[PDB]
């Protein structure tokens, strides 16, 4: 069968936290087919909770296990900034293996900081050629959501714009970049044009 | 010391072959099972199959039967993926697992470096470099902020810096996005003093293996 | 109308221990016993009552499977009227068994190069065992006349030996899964009828 898990969950430092895993299956030998894996950013997943009443070597105690009929819970006693990963649990009884959607963990704690925008024109070698693009630069937010809103001397405009939501560094805030592409007449048709952030309001 | 290195970063077109390997060393490459798991972008894991190097008996997800095969070479103590016509869908980033000394047959403890397959209808481009001008019409405000556009380059793994590699301070790079037609394009842009236009030259460098385009271009 | 559980007991990632024989019912549904031949070629299939190829077009009563791992060799102690330590003391089967015994062999699963000490087999014990029993005590076995107060000594040690399966084990010391699947054959109210 498949397993569910919260698609996230959230924890202040200090505190603990829990996470649910619905949908273990068992067979003849017992029912504890039950692991969990921790995953960071850009690296493979490390074994943390194998027979949730064991662990492996050199993972701290503060990580602990427990099962009540065919749901699973990985009890987390104290949270740091180091332990924001996602969490897959796994049964493997009939001799398969099935990793849950996994759940992303987020330590609060983290201050919230306004974006800042740089919006540069097109250059004066791409308007000498024939193309041009607006670029639409955001940094310096942590909340990782935001939408990118373009507007032509006030009228929405939609046409050819792409952006992303990825993270800096480990500064541990995010940043973001938009790109709308026009044609160099459509550029000179209208005044200069601007961009909207909408992080929790404009910008 | 046991360790699990993979090839590298393979980059494919579809309907094309492709062999990853994991090679494992440091313990007994006949006893234990060696596996292989997908993860998609932004998507959690999947397991595909395990095979035992000693005798070759493969255990396949009823997901991945006749998609994949999975063998070993028991004598160089390596193990492989082979695909056939390959799928868009098939982008991913692949890993290798092995089962430790402790728990059962299919625990995968230890894990690798993770391969990255990327598979899309479009062909190598190098780049077109453009220069993002500080604002004549307000160089204040945020700072003479200057930055280049990298544009139309299909091959993400770009590197950009600025002077021979100086001004390291006030530089930041934004990851690049996928457009529609599969190209990618990022900017990178330096912070510097309104009255410090043009300090020494704030040139920049752009270099695109791929393709082996060395770009630069001041502004 | 339903199946059976057969993927259970042989598509299992881990069986017991002997002295704690699993046994699992069966009731209400319909047992296709080809899953078991697709099987790996098993080192013994052998129906004591009837043929393995007749068991589609019969109906049983109550039918229970059995499961555990030995070391190979033991094999021929899970037999009606056998002796030794599996047979005296884990698992029995009495004379007018009628049912089969299915063991394969588990050294890719069940066996580690650092060994593996999660079965055991309770080499002592006071009396033989009967059919169909079940000793999962882990308490001291006294063998001297000082009653022994829960601590080994020289007279008295623990009845649990653990198995040390490694793949560099030959053939008679290896992990052997056997399931023993029992039912009764009289014209009893039937719950496995087989496909038709």
């Amino acid at each position: 069968s498949a397993l569910t898990q919260p698609p996230s969950a959230s924890g202040s430092p200090g505190q603990s936290v829990t996470i649910s895993c619905t949908g273990a299956s068992s067979d003849v030998g017992g029912y504890n087919y039950v692991s969990w894996y921790q995953q960071h950013p850009g690296k493979a997943p490390k074994l943390m909770i194998y027979e949730v009443n064991k662990r492996p070597s050199g993972v701290p105690d503060r990580f602990s296990g427990s099962k009540s009929g065919n749901t699973a819970s990985l009890t987390i006693s104290g949270l740091q900034a180091d332990d924001e990963a996602d969490y897959y649990c796994c049964s493997y009884a009939l001799s398969r293996v099935v990793f849950g959607g996994g759940t992303m963990l987020t330590v609060l704690g983290q201050p919230k900081a306004a974006p800042s925008v740089t919006l540069f024109p097109p250059s004066s070698e791409e308007l000498q050629a024939n193309k041009a693009t607006l670029v639409c630069l955001i940094s310096d937010f942590y909340p990782g959501a935001v939408t990118v809103a373009w507007k032509a001397d006030s009228s929405p405009v939609k046409a050819g714009v792409e952006t992303t939501t990825p993270s800096k560094q480990s500064n541990n805030k995010y940043a973001a970049s938009s790109y709308l592409s026009l044609t160099p007449e459509q550029w000179k048709s209208h005044r200069s044009y601007s961009c909207q952030v909408t992080h929790e309001g404009s910008t | 010391q046991m360790q699990l290195v993979q090839s590298g970063a393979e980059v494919k077109k579809p309907g094309e072959s492709l062999k990853i390997s994991c090679k494992g060393s440091g313990y007994t490459f006949s006893y234990y099972w060696i596996g292989w798991v997908r993860q998609m972008p932004g998507k959690g894991l999947e397991w595909m199959g395990i095979i035992y190097p000693g005798d070759s008996d493969t255990r396949y997800s009823p997901s991945f039967q006749g998609q994949v095969t999975i063998s070993a070479d028991k004598s160089i103590s390596t193990a492989y993926l082979h695909w056939s016509s390959l799928k868009a869908s098939d982008t991913a980033m692949y890993y290798c697992a092995r089962q430790g000394d402790l728990g059962d047959w299919i625990l995968l403890g230890y894990w690798g470096q993770g391969t990255l397959v990327t598979v899309s209808s479009a062909s190598t481009k190098g780049p077109s470099v453009f220069p993002l001008a500080p604002s004549s019409k307000s160089t204040s405000g945020g700072t003479a902020a200057l930055g280049c556009l990298v544009k139309d380059y299909f091959p993400e793994p770009v590197t950009v810096s600025w002077n021979s590699g100086a001004l390291t301070s006030g530089v930041h790079t934004f990851p690049a996005v996928l457009q529609s037609s599969g190209l990618y394009s990022l900017s990178s842009v330096v912070t510097v003093p309104s009255s410090s236009l043009g300090t020494q030259t704030y040139i920049c460098n752009v270099n695109h293996k791929p393709s082996n385009t060395k770009v630069d271009k001041k502004v | 109308t339903n199946l059976c559980p057969f993927h259970e007991v042989f598509n299992a990632t881990t069986f017991a221990s002997v002295y704690a024989w699993n046994r699992k019912r069966i009731s209400n549904c319909v047992a296709d016993y080809s899953v078991i031949y697709n099987f790996a070629p098993f080192f013994a299939f052998k129906c004591y009552g009837v043929s393995p190829t007749k068991l589609n077009d019969l109906c049983f009563t109550n039918v229970y499977a059995d499961s555990f791992v030995i070391r190979g060799n033991e094999v021929s102690q899970i037999a009606p009227g056998q002796t030794g330590n599996i047979a005296d003391y884990n698992y029995k089967l009495p004379d007018d068994f009628t049912g089969c015994v299915i063991a394969w062999n588990s050294n890719k699963l069940d066996s580690k190069p650092s060994g593996n000490y999660n079965y055991l087999y309770r080499l002592l014990r006071k009396s033989k065992l009967k059919p169909f029993e079940r000793d999962i005590s882990t308490e001291i076995y006294q063998a001297g006349n000082k009653p022994c107060n829960g601590v080994a000594g020289p007279n008295c040690y623990s009845p649990l030996q653990s198995y040390g399966f490694r793949p560099t084990y030959g053939v008679g010391h290896q992990p052997y899964r056997v399931v023993v699947l029992s039912f009764e054959l009289l014209h009893a109210p039937a719950t496995v009828c087989g496909p038709k």
